[PDB]
């Protein structure tokens, strides 16, 4: 037996969230092809620490 | 599998409304709703719920008798025994030190 | 070292680990000895000093924690402070230890 | 002595997302391990909470326009020093003088004879002042 | 040596009379058949006397100095001794194991208790043991 939680989602919010999901996908898909969206953390690590880009530099 | 719905002006599922469902003796099944459950007095020190006091709504209090919301002992009715216990301890303790310490300034200071 | 007479005495003589028993043995006046872990909380420690003024019974503040002085002892459970009823082999109350 | 100079963090920009050294903290206090705080403190931490929060965005805003104009009084005390050192022509500074060229140039609108090499010279190649 | 002997003042730190001071008449180490724990006899202030001025006079200095007594059995893990004594001479008589199983020399008891305390007051003794524990 569904509960009735589960009938009030589905019948408010079930498209709107489907919807969103597949939004979120299509540009997750989009953008892992493109150059130049990395994370903070990855980004420092490129930079590197001040002594890593002074050995860079030398 | 009769269905009942709010008995107040508000039509909304919000925390102040709440709907219990009674059999009436009608044979049938109507809303009621619910008050707000009271909550336990908490020790003013530690947090902890005080023993041997009724738990009532802040206005119920003012009708009640006085030993229904105190304890007999000091700082009854609004700290519980181990923080009061502790209190005594650390204030006799407390005055011991500034005797002794005040005995050795007198003894440092008769020097000259 | 201060563990080897410590351990010596739990061997062979009378103790009583904890602060109840240490205080019970105060009250009887039966202790010779109390040693205080560091760890120990601040209300309790003064009390425990007053206590030993108040029954003129010797104080040795160990170097450690309660975990350490329980090791020290010889059992696998932290002892916040120890009471040495009789020494019985050991000579830590000769050493003015 | 004059080398010290070159030392300067505050004529240096570095890249604006540097990784910094590894430091791990508890992000916060567990709900469940919390002291017990009567109404009136809990209020009184909210209040300062809110004071600190503005005191800290204020400071930052003081230190970032202070920064600037510390980096420019020490940039004219630094090349007022430079140029009056090469109109001296002094044969023993010049590497020194025109390596702190090169070095803050742009932040503007023989080892055996020295000693007590610069802070950092393993890392520190010297662009003009070889060997 | 031992601390918890007749004549020593003590703290109590639990029951109605926390916070009080009481003094010890007859301590039992091995306690009792109704108490089996090592317990005391004590007799405190309940009620402690008030400070007087010279504005007050005649009747009220009367009403304010006077003093309420108790007497208790207390358990030593209810105590906090102190290092004061005070003379437990005029009434260690009345207090005993006896007392507390007959209501009439309780009565009796208190009533000599507090004799004995507003004469020890009044004789200006022991004003520690008369003053209140502020905690
Ligand atoms: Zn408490």
């Amino acid at each position: 037996k569904v509960s009735k939680s589960t009938k009030k989602f589905q019948s408010k919010h079930l498209k709107h969230t489907l919807d969103q999901r597949r939004k979120e996908k299509i540009q997750k898909k989009r953008i892992q092809g493109r150059r130049g969206n990395k994370t903070d953390q990855e980004k420092a690590d490129a930079a590197g620490t001040r002594e890593q880009q002074q050995l860079k530099k030398s | 599998a009769q269905r009942v719905t709010f008995r107040r002006r508000n039509p909304y599922n919000t925390r102040s409304n709440k709907i219990k469902v009674v059999k009436t003796p009608g044979g049938i099944l109507r809303a009621q709703h619910v008050k707000k459950l009271a909550t336990r007095p908490k020790c003013g020190d530690c947090g902890s719920a005080l023993q041997g006091i009724s738990t009532l709504r802040p206005r119920q209090y003012a009708t009640v008798s006085k030993t229904h919301k105190t304890v007999s002992r000091a700082y009854g009715g609004s700290r519980c025994a181990n923080c009061v216990k502790e209190r005594i301890i650390r204030a006799f303790l407390i005055e011991e030190q500034k005797i002794v310490k005040k005995v050795v300034k007198e003894q440092t200071e008769a020097a000259k | 070292s201060i563990n080897q007479k410590l351990a010596l005495v739990i061997k062979s003589g009378k103790y009583t680990l904890g602060y109840k028993s240490t205080v019970k043995s105060l009250r009887q006046g039966k202790s010779k000895l109390i040693i205080i872990a560091a760890n120990t909380p601040v209300l309790r420690k003064s009390e425990l000093e007053y206590y030993a003024m108040l029954s003129k019974t010797k104080v040795y503040y160990f170097q450690g924690g309660n975990n350490e002085l329980g090791t020290a002892v010889g059992k696998l459970f932290r002892v916040g402070v120890v009471s040495i009823l009789e020494a019985g082999d050991s000579d830590i109350l000769t050493t003015l230890a | 002595v004059l080398n010290m100079l070159l030392s300067l963090d505050v004529l240096h920009d570095y890249d604006p997302n540097t990784k910094l050294k590894g430091n791990v903290s508890a992000p916060k206090l567990k709900k469940k391990d919390r002291v017990h705080l009567s109404k009136k403190q809990r209020k009184a931490r909210k209040e300062m909470q809110q004071i600190e929060e503005e005191m800290r965005n204020a400071e930052q805003a003081v230190s970032a326009e202070e920064r600037e104009r510390n980096q420019s009084e020490i940039l004219k005390i630094v090349f007022t020093i430079y140029l009056n050192i090469l109109k001296n022509n002094a044969k023993t500074l010049i590497g020194s003088v025109l390596e702190g060229l090169t070095k803050f140039g742009n932040m503007a609108n023989y080892r055996s004879l020295r000693l007590a090499d610069p802070l950092n010279n393993e890392i520190i190649k010297p662009s003009v002042n070889v060997s | 040596a031992k601390f918890l002997k007749a004549g020593k003042v003590a703290v109590v730190v639990r029951g109605r009379y926390a916070g009080k001071k009481v003094v010890i008449v007859k301590p039992h180490d091995e306690g009792s058949k109704s108490h089996p724990f090592g317990h005391a006899l004590v007799a405190g202030i309940e009620r402690y006397p008030l400070k007087v001025t010279k504005k007050h006079g005649a009747k009220k200095v009367a009403k304010r100095t006077k003093i309420k007594p108790f007497i208790k059995v207390v358990n030593y893990n209810h105590l906090l001794p102190t290092r004061y004594t005070l003379d437990v001479e005029a009434f260690k008589s009345v207090v005993s194991t006896e007392t507390f199983e007959q209501p009439s020399q309780r009565e009796e008891a208190k009533k000599v208790v507090k004799k004995a305390f507003e004469e020890r007051h009044q004789a200006g003794k022991n004003q520690w043991f008369f003053s209140k524990l502020r905690f």
